């Protein structure tokens, strides 16, 4: 066996290369990376928002314009990354007219916001914003209801997912001393979280530690 | 001599068991809720909901 090697064809989207395999370990190795890279991979999402000026989630708040609720809804579109935590409050503070980024916040030492670049919402009158957030991390996908005392505190779903989609299709390799050797390269479409390396990493590291209940 | 109104909002979930149909006449319920792992998907990587 070799170890996998990576091609960067974009920063959001790497592929790795698996070689070489022999005849029937290709096509289950795929199967189970894509199961295991789909089905539970750990991350990191935002949970309950503390408001300043808004007290439930169908109100009307001056300043913003257009919606109160589908600010949270595009407000979980945001990437977090962490370097050794598991509970990390922001908030963000913005005065006057223009567009709410998500690298408008304030963040912390260890917690980095990935495309930032992205727009939450717009404010059209001369009005502060204050919005505490949590963020917090698991495993699966777990709703608001499931999950759960202050009315000012409002729930949300937390769906994290650090990649999208994983595709994977075998080929034929080249090797002098055989007849047929199985290569594969996999598509890792990740959401800027974490790497695709780092990502077949911790699923070859689950599937191990879940392979070892019969040794 | 007084009356009250109070109003609540809940928001419905989609669950086994619900009414959905399509607009070319085609009138059915939901079956189950797969996870995205065990669903059918293309050569590109696209997986297909319904």
């Amino acid at each position: 066996p070799r170890g996998p090697q990576i091609e960067r064809l974009t920063d959001n989207r790497a592929k790795v290369v698996i070689e070489p395999l022999e005849r029937g370990y290709g096509h289950t190795l795929g199967n189970a990376l894509r199961r295991v890279l789909l089905s539970s991979i750990p991350g990191f999402a935002i949970t309950e928002v503390e408001i300043d000026g808004v007290l439930h989630e169908y109100t009307t708040v001056e300043g913003l314009q257009e919606d109160v609720l589908d600010v949270l809804l595009n407000l979980k579109d945001v990437a977090i990354r962490m370097h050794s935590g598991d509970s990390a409050t922001l908030s963000l503070s913005k005065q006057g007219p223009g567009t709410v980024t998500a690298a408008d916040i304030r963040t912390d030492h260890n917690v980095e916001i990935i495309n930032g670049d992205h727009v939450i919402c717009h404010l059209t009158k001369d009005t502060a914003l204050n919005m505490r957030l949590k963020i917090e991390r698991g495993f699966g996908y777990q709703p608001a209801a499931a999950r759960r005392r202050t009315i000012g505190r409002l729930m949300l779903d937390a769906s994290f997912s650090p990649v999208r989609r994983v595709a994977y299709a075998v080929e034929a390799a080249r090797v002098e001393q055989r007849t047929d050797l199985d290569k594969l390269v996999i598509d890792i479409e990740t959401n800027g979280t974490i790497d695709a390396e780092e990502a077949v990493r911790t699923a070859a590291d689950i599937l191990s530690d879940q392979l070892s209940v019969f040794g | 001599l007084k009356m009250v109104k109070v109003f609540l909002a809940v928001k419905r979930r989609i669950q086994p068991g619900d009414k959905m149909a399509g607009r070319h006449g085609n009138k059915g319920v939901v079956s189950n809720v797969v996870p995205v792992e065990d669903m059918p998907y293309m050569a590109t990587g696209e997986s297909v909901d319904i």
